[PDB]
């Protein structure tokens, strides 16, 4: 299962 | 930019037997970038209805995938695997060695 | 024994060729069980094992939301790294991430991984606190300043050691009869004489799972390395791995070499002999 994090930018 | 070569194993996945059907692999590893030509070559020509894993890569990041078909060995046959990338000047041809 | 979770991303730029192809495949220990490719037919994560197909809708949803989403986020980093590394717009280049965790014999939290490549090399990566970041050049300590302001790192660490180690578990569980399994190595020798001085000796392990296993060589009961030859560890296309090691011996000498073989399948190591 994937995490439920949206990474931001770089 | 960093670039690396592939390394390339051709076998079988059982050992062959003259007369039975089996898979031929071409297992490529260790390169960077992405983008590769793989085929999987009978008596010098290219076999058609070949298959591969998704791509995946290694700790040190370089990429790895294999190749598959279904073959029957036979006496009169000579596989190989031929390989292009950025890396390389030509396309590279392994020969299939049974005991390899 | 011990296990891990992994997720790998790949995105890849073709400047004029079209927007980039993202590829992203799921593992536990060797065994592949999702993928999901930009330019494929479904647009959906997809099943790679059977007992992943245990899940329901809701999980299948959410699975290909999240993986469609940070497809977008590799489109937009991809464009930023190139401003800067002050890079034209025409060459193709490769974004790469990695995110999973291990978990020991009694499937506790053993570490956590969450680390970024651009074209072929470190770009960041979160140590092993899981509470900082490591920047492997000048021009990734602007991204360790943005994550550090959004304090991703508290988010990562809660799945890393939660969730991550949770669904391991889960899968472990519902795919027992092939994760949790151990299938030793079927083993071999041949000879082959080179030429009339010398002759090769090959060892062989074959139809086994897990992938980790160790040849070695000895000659006398002593370890010999020099004149030998250890291939990669390769997949045999059904779920098992094959692995061989080589030694070139002088003629009339075989009888003094022994090729051993450890794995987690094996009670005690084999020994094999010409």
């Amino acid at each position: 299962r994937q995490a439920s994090i949206e990474l931001p930018s770089m | 930019m960093i670039q690396r070569t592939p390394k390339i194993q051709v076998y079988s996945r059982h050992p062959a037997e003259n007369g039975k059907s089996n898979f031929l692999n071409c297992y490529v590893s260790g390169f960077h970038p992405s983008d590769i030509e793989v085929d999987l070559l009978k008596n010098g020509e290219r076999i058609e209805k070949v298959e591969h894993s998704d791509l995946s890569f290694s700790k040190d990041w370089s990429f790895y995938l294999l190749y598959y078909t279904e073959f029957t060995p036979t006496e009169k046959d000579e596989y190989a695997c031929r390989v292009n990338h950025v890396t390389l000047s030509q396309p590279k041809i392994v020969k299939w060695d049974r005991d390899m | 024994g011990s296990h891990s979770m992994r997720y790998f991303f790949t995105s890849v730029s073709r400047p004029g060729r079209g927007e980039p192809r993202f590829i992203a495949v799921g593992y536990v220990d060797d065994t592949q069980f999702v993928r999901f490719d930009s330019d494929a037919a479904s647009q959906r994560m997809e099943p790679r094992a059977p007992w992943i197909e245990q899940e329901g809708p809701e999980y299948w949803d959410g699975e290909t939301r999240k993986v469609k989403a940070h497809s977008q986020t590799h489109r937009v980093d991809l464009g930023t790294l190139r401003g800067y590394y002050n890079q034209s717009e025409a060459g193709s280049h490769t974004v790469q991430r990695m995110y999973g965790c291990d978990v020991g014999s009694d499937w506790r939290f053993l570490r956590g991984y969450h680390q970024y490549a651009y074209d072929g090399k470190d770009y960041i990566a979160l140590k092993e606190d899981l509470r900082s970041w490591t920047a492997a050049d000048m021009a990734a300590q602007t991204t360790k300043h943005k994550w550090e302001a959004a304090h991703v790192a508290e988010q990562l660490r809660a799945y890393l050691e939660g969730t991550c180690v949770e669904w391991l578990r889960r899968y472990l569980e519902n795919g027992k009869e092939t994760l949790q399994r151990t299938d030793a190595p079927k083993t071999h020798m041949t000879h082959h004489a080179v030429s009339d001085h010398e002759a090769t000796l090959r060892c062989w392990a074959l139809s086994f799972y897990p992938a980790e296993i160790t040849l070695t060589w000895q000659r006398d009961g002593e370890d010999q390395t020099q004149d030998t030859e250890l291939v990669e560890t390769r997949p045999a296309g059904d779920g098992t791995f094959q692995k061989w090691a080589a030694v070139v011996v002088p003629s009339g000498q075989e009888q003094r070499y022994t090729c051993h073989v450890q794995h987690e399948g094996l009670p005690k190591p084999l020994t094999l002999r010409w």
